[PDB]
């Protein structure tokens, strides 16, 4: 349930094919993202009092952005990324520091570990429905805050710490 | 207008494929959504009309972070680059600070078995086998010297003072590990002891230490004695054998490329070759020839000769009759196809036996040939370097083996015929004649190894010449055309000659309309003569 | 005519131990000096010790941090250093023995000195055949090369020469060398190299420089089996452009000697003579030269080859006949000072090299 | 097989005294499972295994520990969250995988014995088999290629999907800042548009007149 996702393969392809790696602190981290979120569309509805949901869901991508990023989130290339992040700042917020680009690969991930989990009819269409706003909004502005021109390349010391 | 239809259709004709013309269409289609320049246009439409300038002149006159190279690439904005304390104005002005290679492999790789001959690897391991023993007793014998120095020194002032001498970490050397390094294989476990006691007392430990590492550096020089003479008899039979990086190889496959087969695929590759470009109607007349090879000796043609017959000579299932046939047939007939009996051509129409036959021979002689100028080049390099080193100074200008004297170096053919010929009757090992032939002829040998089989394959050939009516038929036909004078002559006199040449022609369609037909010319120049062989 | 050269060996630099099994063997270098003592070249060439290069001369190209790490690493203590082991790329392939960083200052210190003569214009002509090792970066050590100095030499010649070309002769690419002097005008690095699975995969026809160092950086990629004969076609030429165009006023020679036949990781099919013939026409074109040492693994090649171009650097002829000397038995079974190429095919066809010396040439046109 | 260094290296010597990853199916260094044949990665671990933290003895594998520790202990969307949490926390780390609708989409060479094959297929260069020298077939069009007969010539084999210089990727391949899905889909957009002859000839022909209409 994905709208205008190809822009992934830019990313895998500078990410385990291009070599080129990520930013460590680039900009906007995951959480800030959703809080900008949360105020550009709690502006949107005349009377949404079910904004008691929004943020709601929005703090649940920041907590399921915590447990599971790194496990099935990044990339054989990206290890050494993670392992300098929670080697340098882990007491620091888990679920920063990180950018934009590795938030939609997990939506990517969840159309299918969602397949684990028997939710009701109600709560999955109202999650469903989440999340194609949210990626909708993000096709809306993928150019202004999705910019691959940013991407540095691994030294070999990288390629020997990764693989 | 009808230009550009053509135009269309000769492309069409002459890039005889579909897909390839769909990409020059969308060559032409990118183009035509104003998003390629005339100059980009003509660019990119070279790959296409590279090698048809007609094609070109035509199509011309109707128009009327970042990453370079592909090994370097940038090192990120934000970077903390390392900082260096010795940086001059120059160092920031000259050294590199954007781009970066990476190694994408790695040096000792698998190379072991890549290009290396088997012989190859046994000179590698004696030569690092020589390394360590050599590294190890280089490094005692220095620390030795080093020692001796310091106690020669030690030896020369007040006995008072003597014990306030001390030494630091060198050991009285110019460096701080290697004495250590050959204390520590020396001595093992208590290194640091010894090397404590001499330190602080150098005096009473200096001599003792001299004494054991003058004692096994003179055991390990008796080993290395006998370890040398183990390693000798080994350079002996790997140097030449490992300098040869064909042998194996060009046998089997020279016994796989004189097969008849492959000697009419060879052609045929051709044949097809050149048909499929006259099917394009590219630019090329229709009188070319299909392959050319070069006699370059006369001697050398009777030197084959000798060898066929040789070998012919003593072969049981072939009768004498038969014999006297292949005599004259070799030593008479083919001499006079080769005018051995400027601008003279001989034509001869061939069929498929005639062909292997032929093309045998003319590897036969090339390979003689190649044997023939080795030995000159040999001659001529030692007499010319016996001739340099005669009139040398040497350092003025501010055991061993004993090199073949100069007539052993000009005797080397006659005996190398005569090896080939015992080789013909058996009569010497094959293990051995490769043996002989590499040392005397290094790198070159492996041209003469599989002479024998050559021959044979001739002397079947012979025979089978000899044994089918379709052979005697086209020889004697030959011998009928050339009576009237129309099969071969003077150059200038072709185009007088040329329709009854036809005729011969027509004659060998209706003699072997059922088999392959080849031409070949034969023409002579400045003492060689080129063969000229193509199919009908 | 003939002039005074300079000669760089510290008779330590031999005892220095690469491991067990390590194609990189310093050896080589001491019985070249062996030669030279017996081949009576001793009384026209000037000897000189090296003075062990200061970390602070290291550090000129180099990382403070990199050569902490060399003159702190040591075998007794791999446990306490293993991730900046991991790090600064020591280990398998560059692995730390004892005294690594000894050798590495005698190394750089000879060819720093070597440049400091030369620029003193007290000769023209130095050798130094224990360095060369082209293939180490400014923060790591690969190729069996820990510090650049050749790098450090060329930094030491720019002090008072306008422009210097390096030519590189190792079959290997001159990665570092080029690498650290691709974005400059004042240095030219042409090199020759084989290309295509092979170390270290860098060298293309198309690296050519970068920004102001654009078409200031030429390389030969070539394929297996390279002969005297084709070498001789392609550096002739290829120089003469180079030096017509640039007009330098330094040159460093990068004498690898596993270009040669039979090299153990080489693939090339040269011989002693054709390897010298690069020198020979080096030196026909009278310019201060420092010829460097750098690859070869075939021990006793390298040591014929280094001392042919040493006596070929001395404008002298030396006996084909090798003297005896303390490591006489290497060159079995022969004896003789010049090595006889192998069989190997050319893979390198003529049409292929009139296509790279054209793209070269044009290449070569662009320079101002 | 006589080696001579055991020798040498018994002189020498000092007296001293007296197959694949289970999460993310590579290869590596692995730590195996003792109760069950998977392996996994020092980075394949939830929290990954550093080289200091690996215990001294038998090493078991997450799905095997919780297989264990079971067998002993044997609109709010707050409730879903903790479900995905839940969730999230019970999978193991073995990559990220992009879906397969996106990741994916002999003849000219001498026989067993050595030969020519017929019928023969040639060079775009020279019309020449593969005879003088190995040809290299385009994977996007069945155009042959010599190594030497490019411009510039290839050095080596190209071990990957080679380019072909007639392909008009090229020019798109020029540009060296754009994304790569950019080129990508300008690559497809010549990668079905086919039968295109009667708008290609006139658009060529009105290109060709001198007066622009
Ligand atoms: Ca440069
Ligand atoms: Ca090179
Ligand atoms: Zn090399
Ligand atoms: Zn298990
Ligand atoms: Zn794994
Ligand atoms: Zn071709
Ligand atoms: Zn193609």
């Amino acid at each position: 349930p994905e709208e205008l996702k190809p822009w992934l393969v830019d990313d895998w392809d500078l990410i385990t094919r291009q070599k080129q790696l990520f930013y460590l602190p680039a900009k906007k981290n995951v959480d800030s993202i959703l809080e900008d979120y949360a105020n550009y569309k709690k502006s949107r509805g005349n009377t949404d009092n079910k904004e008691y949901a929004v943020n709601e869901v929005v703090a649940g991508i920041k907590e399921y952005f915590n447990v599971m990023l790194g496990t099935q989130l990044l990339y054989k290339f990206e290890r050494p990324q993670y392992a300098e992040i929670l080697a340098d700042h882990p007491d620091a917020p888990m679920s920063q520091v990180y950018g934009a680009p590795h938030l939609l690969r997990l939506f990517v991930r969840i159309g299918a570990m969602l397949a684990y989990t028997p939710l009701d009819e109600k709560s999955l269409a109202l999650l469903l429905n989440y999340l194609h706003d949210f990626l909708k909004y993000l096709a809306k502005n993928s150019a202004t805050l999705f910019s691959a021109s940013d991407y540095e390349v691994a030294p070999p010391e990288y390629h020997r710490k990764a693989v | 207008t009808l230009q550009e239809f053509s135009f269309f259709d000769k492309v069409r004709r002459v890039l005889k494929s579909q897909e390839v013309y769909e990409n020059f269409l969308r060559c032409i289609a990118l183009f035509n959504q104003e998003l390629v320049s005339g100059s980009e246009l003509l660019q990119l439409v070279s790959p296409f009309l590279g090698k048809f300038p007609e094609l070109f002149a035509q199509f011309k006159s109707f128009l009327g972070c970042k990453r370079i190279g592909s090994s370097y690439r940038a090192l990120p904005k934000t970077y903390q680059q390392p900082k260096c304390s010795g940086r001059t104005a120059i160092c920031k002005e000259v050294l590199n600070d954007t781009w970066v290679s990476f190694p994408s492999w790695s040096e000792d790789s698998t190379f072991v078995s890549s290009k290396k001959t088997p012989y190859e690897e046994q000179l590698h391991r004696c030569e690092d086998e020589r390394f360590e023993l050599d590294v190890v007793l280089e490094t005692n014998l220095a620390t030795i010297r080093v020692l001796e120095s310091v106690q020669k020194k030690l030896s020369r002032m007040a006995p008072e003072d003597q014990e306030k001498f001390r030494l630091d970490d060198s050991l009285g050397g110019t460096s701080e590990v290697i004495q250590r390094r050959a204390i520590y294989r020396i001595y093992g476990d208590k290194a640091p002891e010894i090397i404590e006691s001499l330190k602080k007392n150098p005096v009473t430990a200096v001599p003792v230490v001299l004494k054991r590492l003058k004692a096994k550096e003179e055991e390990w020089r008796e080993a290395q004695q006998g370890f040398n003479k183990i390693w000798r008899e080994q350079y002996e039979k790997a140097y030449l054998k490992s300098l040869d990086h064909q042998a194996v190889n060009f046998k089997q496959n020279d016994t796989k490329a004189l097969r008849s087969k492959s000697l009419l695929n060879e052609i045929e590759s051709v044949y097809d070759e050149h048909q499929e470009q006259h099917s394009e109607g590219r630019s090329a007349p229709s009188s070319e020839p299909h392959l050319i090879f070069v006699y370059e000796d006369r001697q050398i043609l009777e030197d084959a000769a000798a060898l066929i017959s040789y070998y012919v000579k003593r072969q049981p299932a072939i009768q004498k009759e038969d014999q006297g046939t292949i005599h004259q047939l070799l030593h008479q007939f083919v001499p006079s196809l080769f005018f051995s009996q400027d601008d003279v051509y001989s034509l001869f129409f061939a069929n498929n036996n005639w062909y292997f036959f032929l093309r045998l021979h003319q590897t036969l002689c090339s390979r003689l040939l190649k044997i023939y100028r080795q030995a000159q080049k040999q001659l001529l390099e030692y007499r010319t370097e016996k001739e340099r080193e005669k009139l040398l100074c040497e350092g003025r200008r501010e055991l061993r083996l004993k090199q073949p004297s100069e007539v052993e170096l000009e005797e080397y053919y006659p005996a190398f015929l005569d090896m080939v010929r015992s080789l013909l009757e058996g009569s010497i090992d094959p293990t051995q004649y490769e043996d002989t032939l590499r040392e005397m002829f290094t790198i070159h040998a492996y041209v003469g190894f599989t002479m024998d089989k050559l021959v044979q394959n001739i002397a079947r050939q012979l025979h089978h010449l000899v044994s089918d009516d379709v052979c005697l038929k086209v020889v004697e036909l030959y011998l009928n055309e050339k009576k009237r004078g129309a099969a071969g002559g003077n150059l200038s006199s072709r185009c007088v000659r040329a329709a009854r040449e036809t005729s011969y022609q027509w004659k060998a369609e209706r003699c072997m309309a059922d088999e392959n037909c080849f031409k070949v010319m034969f023409l002579q120049r400045k003492g060689q003569v080129i063969m000229t062989i193509e199919l009908l | 005519g003939k002039k005074k050269v300079c000669y760089y060996y510290d008779g330590d630099i031999g005892n220095y131990y690469y491991g067990q099994g390590h194609p990189m063997k310093p050896h080589r270098i001491r019985m070249t000096h062996n030669l030279l003592l017996n081949y009576g070249l001793y009384r026209k060439m000037e000897i000189y010790r090296p003075h062990k290069a200061t970390a602070e001369e290291m550090t000129k190209y180099h990382s403070d941090e990199y050569i902490k790490f060399l003159r702190s690493i040591r075998p007794d203590n791999m446990s306490e250093y293993s991730k900046q082991m991991q790090r600064f790329n020591v280990g398998e392939d560059c692995p730390v023995f004892d005294g690594l960083f000894e050798f590495c200052q005698l190394s750089t210190g000879g060819s720093v000195a070597g440049a400091v003569k030369l620029n003193r214009q007290q000769t023209d002509m130095a050798v130094n055949w224990a360095g060369g090792l082209h293939h180490a970066k400014k923060s790591e050590a690969s190729g069996f090369c820990y510090v650049n100095d050749i790098v450090l030499a060329i930094l030491e010649l720019l002090k008072y020469h306008q422009r210097v070309l390096y030519i590189d002769i190792d079959i290997h690419h001159g990665d570092g060398v080029e690498e650290a002097f691709y974005t400059t005008d004042r240095v030219m690095t042409v090199s020759f190299h084989k290309y295509g699975e092979y170390f270290p995969g860098t060298g293309d026809l198309r690296d050519i420089g970068a920004g102001k160092g654009k078409y200031y950086a030429v390389n030969f990629p070539m394929r297996d089996g390279i002969d005297d004969e084709s070498y001789g076609q392609i550096f002739k030429p290829i120089i003469s452009k180079v030096m017509e165009m640039y007009q330098p006023s330094a040159v460093v020679l990068q004498c690898g000697a596993d270009s040669l036949s039979g090299d153990r990781l080489g693939c090339f099919n040269l011989t002693v003579k054709g390897h010298a013939k690069c020198v020979e026409v080096v030196k026909t074109f009278n310019l201060p030269l420092l010829m460097l040492g750098g690859g070869g693994y075939t021990i006793r090649n390298v040591a014929r080859c280094w001392t042919y171009e040493t006596a070929v650097a001395l404008d002298c002829e030396i006996p084909n006949e090798l003297p005896y000397n303390d490591y006489f038995e290497y060159f079995g079974p022969d004896f003789k000072l010049h090595i006889s190429p192998s069989n190997m095919t050319n893979q390198n066809t003529p049409e292929y090299m009139e296509k790279i010396k054209q793209r070269l040439f044009e290449n070569l046109r662009m320079l101002p | 097989s006589g080696g001579l260094m055991e020798q040498i290296q018994a002189l020498l010597a000092p007296p001293k005294t007296d197959d694949s990853c289970d999460s993310c199916k590579e290869g590596g260094d692995l730590l195996c499972c003792d109760h069950c044949p998977a392996a996994f990665h020092l980075q394949c671990c939830n929290p990954p295994l550093s080289e200091e933290m690996l215990p001294p003895g038998e090493w078991m594998c997450h799905r095997c520990t919780v297989r264990r520790k079971k067998r002993e202990q044997k609109p709010q969307l707050r409730r879903p969250f903790e479900l995905l949490i839940a969730a999230a926390m019970e999978r193991n780390p073995t990559q990220f995988q992009l879906p397969n609708e996106l990741t994916c989409t002999t003849q000219h060479e001498l026989d067993h014995n050595g030969l020519v094959p017929l019928p023969v297929k040639v060079c775009f260069t020279c019309n020449r088999s593969c005879r003088v020298a190995p040809l290299i077939q385009c994977d996007y069009c069945p155009l042959l290629f010599h190594m030497d007969c490019l411009e510039p010539p290839l050095t080596a084999m190209p071990l990957g999907r080679w380019m072909c210089p007639n392909h008009i990727e090229h020019v798109v391949l020029n540009q060296k800042n754009m994304t790569l899905s950019n080129r990508c889909q300008v690559f497809d957009r010549f990668q079905d548009t086919v039968s295109q002859h009667v708008v290609k000839v006139d658009f060529l022909n009105r290109i060709h007149k001198k007066h622009p209409p």
